[PDB]
């Protein structure tokens, strides 16, 4: 179920595999007959929500319409044990984007800090997505740092009612580097490295 | 400076009313046993007692919550009825 | 006299109600946040346009470093609050504690000396020039 | 320092969708005439049109929010039922 | 100096999210055709296959927006009505 | 934009547009409609500049 559950987040993710939309329809048919034939759904479903954990994510306009096939087909082969739980966690990538937009009029009526300029921060709970190892206390480069302070800040004074918390094993950034100006990507991992070595080049393991 | 950020595309995590300090429904903790449990070995076997995490995002001992689904269940913190969504914290 | 005139008394009434939730609600927005440090004691208030006579509400002057980070602070928290309030900056009413300091005696300044306390603090033997 | 300042009792005036630069039935500006008025001088007899407040805190000319009393009156901005609150800039 | 520019009066232009790199429909490209027509000269008589540009700025093949007309068609990167505003990059 | 409306991106142009260019015995404001402006403030960086240049 595990190589299954790789094999559809291949064929949903990367749209080289099946072009036209007709052949996308009989393979994903013949991947639900095939997957009829099996036992162990838990896992199935497990390693499923996993991947929709990592490719909503990440970058988006993946299909922005063939989760609704997904999500059918799920309904015609699973039921409703496990399917409305997708389409929750599907609303909360909304109640994500939501957010995301909140913070953007924040930053445009106050934005004291620079930091806070086009934050795509996103907004999640706890229950469905299986982000339950929330709690990499790690330090935030200055800038990034203020902007979380303001998102947090501006979300509270919203509706007082939610413990934000931080973590750094999700999300990605784009950093300005600069002969030409070359913006490079960073997943929230090297950020505090680079951060470092901005303050102070020639570092080491120790530092 | 040579490197400066740009986008930054974080995620926030956020809980209703938790209370790590104290389970809502048995007024112990979070975690550490509950008020039908007690001794922590006794006769438990790996401690079946675990934290029940439910769609409204509230967490308490899943025997805290097993107990109150047999009444009206609407978890008392809100009006949301009680969901099971992850179970462990 | 009726029902002229007397809803719009309960109305600003109800107004006031408005405002003294709205002091709780920015309380514990800097109980919980609250970066600006000048916030020690904050005591604002809300009202509507309509119902105070205050449409003399454009005095533009300078406001305390304290002070003027807690207006800082009030305005940023509000907005998050509710988008859609067009918070205007005034010195025409209210009031303020001023702590002085033998012993601290504290004092009290109608949001119009507070300027002027202000810039002698910063630097004292001022003129009406200054 | 010598004087700190310990309490702030400021009140905050605030309006819902004004637009100053322009009234939401007419879309000329919150002041200077409205579509009905054109000529500031014509025969005005000190221009009777004036800027009208209602209890939603929206503010349009009075000439702008009588025609619509006529029919529906919903403040079309929200929905409050318009009141008349206040005469005059 | 001798010139000194006072006022200035450019007009900005914007997209919402065309995404050249990628047809948010078809996920191959802004331009170089779409799944449905794959190669480019085929049968295709100079690729009648364009880009389409609607009121809500999002661009599209017109072959990807076209298949999207007959089932709910709400510009699926907003809530938007797609119209039919340019033809062509 | 990028703090505000960071829901676009906006792109430069130059065929479109107006200038006012104060010059400087007056001080006299011309006018540029996005056209000359490069070339003039060439100009008042270095004058006697030709077509290479
Ligand atoms: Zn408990
Ligand atoms: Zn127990
Ligand atoms: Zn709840
Ligand atoms: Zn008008
Ligand atoms: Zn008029
Ligand atoms: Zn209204
Ligand atoms: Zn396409
Ligand atoms: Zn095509
Ligand atoms: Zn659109």
């Amino acid at each position: 179920p595990e190589y299954l559950s790789l094999f559809i987040d291949d064929k949903l993710k990367k749209g080289v595999k099946g072009l036209t939309e007709q052949e996308v329809e009989t393979i994903l048919d013949k991947a639900m007959v095939l997957f009829r034939f099996m036992q162990e759904k838990d896992v199935f479903e497990r390693y499923y929500k996993q991947h929709l954990a990592r490719r909503l994510l990440t970058n988006k306009s993946v299909s922005d319409d063939s989760e609704k096939n997904m999500i059918s087909k799920l309904k015609t082969e699973c039921g409703c044990q496990f399917t409305s739980k997708l389409e929750g966690m599907f609303r909360d990538m909304s109640i994500s984007n939501t957010t995301m937009d909140e913070f953007r009029q924040h930053l445009q009526a106050t934005g004291v800090s620079l930091g806070g300029v086009d934050l795509t921060v996103r907004v999640l709970t706890t229950g469905y997505w299986p982000t339950q190892s929330a709690t990499p206390k790690c330090n935030i480069p200055p800038a990034p740092r203020h902007a979380f302070e303001i998102f947090r800040r501006f979300y509270l004074a919203k509706h007082s009612g939610r413990q934000l918390t931080l973590q750094h094993h999700m999300g990605s950034a784009d950093l300005n580097a600069t002969t030409r100006k070359h913006i490079l990507q960073v997943s929230t991992f090297q950020m505090t490295i680079l951060m470092l070595f901005n303050n102070r080049e020639k570092y080491t393991f120790e530092e | 400076k040579r490197f400066e950020v740009k986008k930054w595309n974080a995620v926030a995590l956020w809980a209703w009313d938790i209370v790590v300090d104290n389970c809502a429904i048995c007024r112990n903790h979070i975690m550490d046993l509950c008020i039908e449990c007690q001794a922590n070995q006794a006769s438990a076997t790996s401690e079946e007692c675990t934290v029940a995490w439910g769609v409204c995002n509230h967490a308490f001992h899943f025997h805290c919550i097993s107990r109150w689904l047999k009444t009206r269940q609407v978890c008392p913190l809100d009006n949301r009825e009680w969901e099971f969504q992850k179970y462990g914290h």
